[PDB]
């Protein structure tokens, strides 16, 4: 579980407010919020590994609470 | 009361030679509003009935209601579509005859 | 199944015209006829609402198209275990009714506080209370009649219960499960969502009005999605 | 629940060979409300009692392959329908309602 | 005891069983199928469903799903009627409770496990759907009942027989399959045209063990029919026809190994010194013969199957013959329900060998890691479910003993009684001390 899919995003969030986001719930050890580099921007959706299995699936029930821009964040295992 | 009975025909095995279970398993009626057309006049209804290949078909209903029963049946639940078409149509696959009334 | 709508009343007809001409079918529990205080007169319909369904199947087939006071009368349904409704109304327009079994036979606990939700006879309830999270292909949740974003809500027994047990999994659209842990938030799925199997409870079904929510499943909030009636 | 139990059974052992019991309720307590069919458990109360009056049945000896045959018509004595129609829910929410061609009016 | 109650869960027990057994014959009718079809050809009369049915596996409407398990079942309903057949043998064979049944009125208990334990006790183990066996039979298997070679009644197993049939005739002349051939002889042939002598000593031996090895192959394959049934069917049979054996032109023959001209000669050799003798000490030989027979008979598909099985296997090659033999493994032990940097690392330290204690005796491949080690899940999961919370005062040392003398080292006031003695006396002592006062 230690890491997560997370959908659903606007471009202004980045891998900061990610950072910080997660870390709430408990702290993002890597984190991938892809940038594109054609058009220079990003389409949303982001991968979490964690220090182990437990806080990752903790993760899974907590987790999508989070509404960035008004709107809603999928997270879900992986 | 009154009510009213239609007849829809279909094809003769002449076309449907060219079947591959794709919802080949019936026609579907819905009474629509004429407020939204491809909108000059309007204000009464129709009896849409469609099948997949052939064109769709309406047909006016001036009266605001008939033949609206109640209670028919004994209140079984398979909604099938709506409580419009299990309540009164009927489809003669083996002739291709549906019937609505 | 309970409630019925009966409609193209005459001025003259009240509460007590209502009672009088549908007890005969069974025991009622509640006949509520919207008004216009600008006049004081009742807009020509009301909702009837019976003890059991079967009584008031057997209502709709005898007084639909039936005389009261000299003219034509409409009933229909207006949206052991129980069966409750829900009257959605999305930005200022009504939607129509949702209608529920609850599974009371599954998880009895589980089934009593959402119709006890669903009444407000413990003082408190759904009604005026919101869809707040509504994702398309998924699932609508309500029930946070406090906080109002998934963070509130309380049961009929205090603030959380047990998960009863998870003998009925999430098979398809238009099933009722619990938020969580449990106390008054829930969700309609909007498919097959069996990766909750196990985490969450489920507790009942649509009956009438999978349409109307996916009318709510339409607006996953981009407009307001309220529950601007319910009981049972 | 083995008070409960105990005295449905026992009332329901009696109240199988019916007049002792209705001397019962006007000799005696809150106890036997389950005589009424108002009182839920009175259903299953039916259920003992017939089940001991079957037993006095063949108070004759059971002889019972037979066994087997038997389970078999016990076994001999819906969802494709569900599926079906889902399809044409399916199909009749996603046909244009608006490809209109009437012919004529009732 | 009133003994209405008791015959009353007796005949509520058999309700439930064959309820059980009823339910198991529905989800799949293969299981009673089987068995009916074999009973057919040993009790002719037996009427049997509708081909059709047989076929798509159905009882009535519906196609039920084709199913190890149909014999794993088997026995299990077998067990289940040996059950039944018991409490039906058993069976066979007021206001002063009411009072006592006052007795304890308070208990806090609830009460839901008689039908349920029992129901329960004979439903289709696991949590909730791994093993097809019911809590009655949990530990039934049926691998210490069939060998890898039998396929649970696919075939039956002979090499072993044709080894011990080498050893007897006394040479190797005869192949696997040429011993086939010899029991097929087995209702006149395994008598009249005999591989060996009836009277050899080794013979006799062997055919007792095969016999023996038939039968309870028969019976083993079929549970569900009535062993006792066939047994004393075939005694019978053998009892009361078994001059049976008749000849237009030699008369009678009699299994003494002669014939008679007529059935008058051959009543008054009935009654002689001679077949007083043979019928005395040869009688369990004669009869374990003709139970080859029978049995062999009634497993006519079985041997068939095998025999084809054996020039199968016999016309292999090698990897074929190890792939089949790999399959009839895998049926055998299955479930019967399925659900570059070189001095880079050096220079980092890593790829060096190292050991944590705590955590399963684990392998670390660098020093960093280790050093990573001491803030993880894992790590912090065998501290806390050990006893030793999580914290950085232990990260450092791994071994699991250390840290418990650790954490035994990570882990009083006076109320002044009246008398001017109680300022050694407890808070809680005085207060107790006011209660009393």
């Amino acid at each position: 579980d230690a890491t997560v899919y997370v959908g659903g995003l606007d471009e202004k969030v980045s891998e900061p407010l990610l950072w910080e986001l997660f870390l709430q719930a408990g702290p993002v050890v890597n984190t991938h919020m892809p940038k594109d580099r054609v058009t220079g921007q990003h389409q949303g959706y982001g991968f979490v590994e964690f220090l182990s299995e437990e806080d990752a699936d903790y993760a899974i029930k907590i987790m999508n609470m989070i509404k960035l821009y008004g709107k809603p964040i999928r997270v879900n295992k992986a | 009361r009154p009510g009213y009975k239609v007849t829809k025909q279909r094809d003769s095995e002449m076309g449907q030679q060219s079947d591959y279970p794709e919802i080949a398993e019936m026609p579907r009626h819905r009474f629509m509003s004429a407020y939204e057309q491809r909108p000059p006049d309007r204000r009464w209804q129709y009896l849409l009935m469609a099948a997949e290949p052939y064109e769709t078909i309406a047909f006016k209903v001036p009266s605001r209601e008939i033949d609206k029963a109640e209670g028919k049946f004994w209140t079984h639940w398979n909604r099938e579509t709506k409580q419009f078409f299990l309540q009164f149509h009927f489809k003669m696959e083996k002739p291709p005859a549906p019937p609505s009334l | 199944k309970r409630v019925l709508y009966v409609g193209g009343l005459a001025e003259e007809v009240d509460d007590k015209v209502l009672h009088a001409a549908f007890i005969p079918f069974g025991d009622i529990t509640d006949i509520q006829i919207p008004l216009d205080y600008e006049t004081e007169k009742h807009r020509g319909f009301a909702f009837v609402e019976f003890e059991l369904a079967e009584d008031a199947a057997a209502a709709i087939d005898n007084m639909n198209e039936s005389e009261l006071f000299g003219r034509t009368i409409r009933v229909n349904l207006a949206k052991s275990n129980p069966q409750v409704y829900m009257d959605i109304k999305i930005g200022n327009k009504p939607a129509g009714r949702i209608q529920m079994l609850l599974r009371s036979d599954v998880v009895p606990m589980t089934a009593e506080n959402f119709r006890c939700l669903c009444t407000h006879e413990k003082g408190f309830g759904f009604k005026g209370s919101s869809f707040h999270r509504i994702i398309p292909q998924f699932m609508c949740q309500g029930g946070d009649f406090t906080n109002h974003n998934g963070t509130g809500g309380k049961s009929i027994y205090g603030k959380k219960f047990d998960d009863e047990n998870f003998i009925l999994k999430h098979t398809g659209p238009g099933l009722l499960s619990m938020a969580n842990t449990n106390g008054s938030q829930f969700f309609l799925t909007c498919d097959k969502t069996d990766w909750l199997d196990g985490k969450h409870v489920v507790f009942g079904e649509v009956t009438e009005g999978l349409d109307v929510l996916r009318q709510i499943e339409a607006q996953g909030p981009k407009q307001k999605v309220i529950i601007a009636d319910c009981g049972e | 629940s083995a008070f409960d139990l105990d005295v449905v059974k026992l009332t329901a052992q009696f109240v199988a060979r019916r007049q002792f019991l209705t001397q019962l309720m006007q000799k005696e307590n809150y106890q036997f409300d389950f005589l009424r069919p108002q009182h839920s458990l009175f259903n299953y109360f039916t259920k003992l009692v017939e089940q001991y009056t079957k037993i006095l049945i063949p108070p004759s000896k059971l002889k019972k392959r037979e066994v087997l045959d038997q389970v078999c018509y016990r076994v001999e004595w819906r969802k494709k329908e569900e599926e079906e129609k889902e399809k044409e829910r399916v199909a009749y929410a996603q046909i244009d309602w608006h490809d209109f061609v009437v012919v004529e009016t009732v | 005891e009133t003994i209405l109650e008791q015959q009353r869960r007796y005949h509520e027990e058999k309700e439930r069983l064959m309820d059980v057994m009823a339910k198991e014959m529905l989800t799949k009718k293969s299981t009673l199928r089987d068995q009916i079809n074999s009973d057919h050809r040993t009790r002719a009369m037996q009427d049997r469903y509708m081909e059709v049915s047989g076929n798509l596996r159905d009882l009535y409407d519906d196609k039920d799903g084709l199913r190890a398990e149909f014999y794993n079942r088997l026995k299990q309903i077998k067990e289940f009627h040996r059950k039944h057949p018991n409490e039906i043998c058993v069976p066979m064979s007021l206001k002063a409770r009411e009072n006592p049944s006052e007795e304890a009125q308070n208990l806090v208990e609830f009460t839901d496990e008689e039908g349920y334990g029992r129901y329960l006790d004979l439903h289709d183990y696991i949590n909730l759907k791994a093993s097809e066996k019911l809590d009655y039979i949990t530990y039934l298997s049926i691998f210490d009942q069939l060998f890898d070679i039998p396929k649970e009644r696919k075939n039956a197993e002979y090499k072993r027989y044709l080894e011990m049939l080498l050893e007897y005739l006394q040479d190797y002349t005869d192949r696997v399959k040429p011993l086939q051939d010899q029991n097929e002889l087995f209702f006149e042939k395994k008598w009249e045209n005999g591989t060996f002598p009836g009277w050899p000593k080794e013979t006799s031996s062997a055919l007792t063990h095969a016999g023996a090895h038939l039968d309870l192959s028969a019976f083993s394959s079929w549970e569900e029919l009535a062993s006792l049934g066939l047994d004393r069917l075939k005694s019978a049979l053998l009892a009361l026809g078994l001059g049976t054996l008749e000849e237009r032109a030699q008369r009678l023959f009699s299994t003494k190994s002669l014939e008679s001209l007529d059935t008058s000669l051959f009543a008054k050799n009935p009654k002689s010194k001679g077949t007083k003798r043979d019928t005395e000490r040869n009688k369990d030989i004669a009869f374990l013969e003709a139970q080859i027979y029978e049995y062999v008979e009634i497993l006519g598909e079985q041997r068939h199957l095998t025999h084809e099985n054996v020039q199968r296997k016999q016309a292999r090659t090698g990897e074929e013959r190890e792939e089949e033999e790999e399959e009839q493994i895998s049926e055998s032990e299955s479930e019967d329900e399925e659900n570059i940097p070189y001095w880079l690392y050096k220079l980092h330290g890593l790829n060096i060998n190292y050991n944590c204690e705590i955590c399963g005796n684990y392998t670390y491949r660098g020093p960093k890691a280790f050093q990573r080690h001491f803030a993880e899940w894992r790590h912090a999961h065998g501290m806390r479910c050990l006893g030793i919370p999580n914290t950085a005062h232990f990260a450092n040392v791994t071994q699991i003993e250390d840290a418990v003398s650790l954490w035994a080292k990570l882990k009083d006031t006076e109320e002044e009684y009246e008398d001017s003695s109680g300022n050694v006396v407890n808070k809680k002592t005085y207060e107790d001390l006011k209660r009393q006062g």
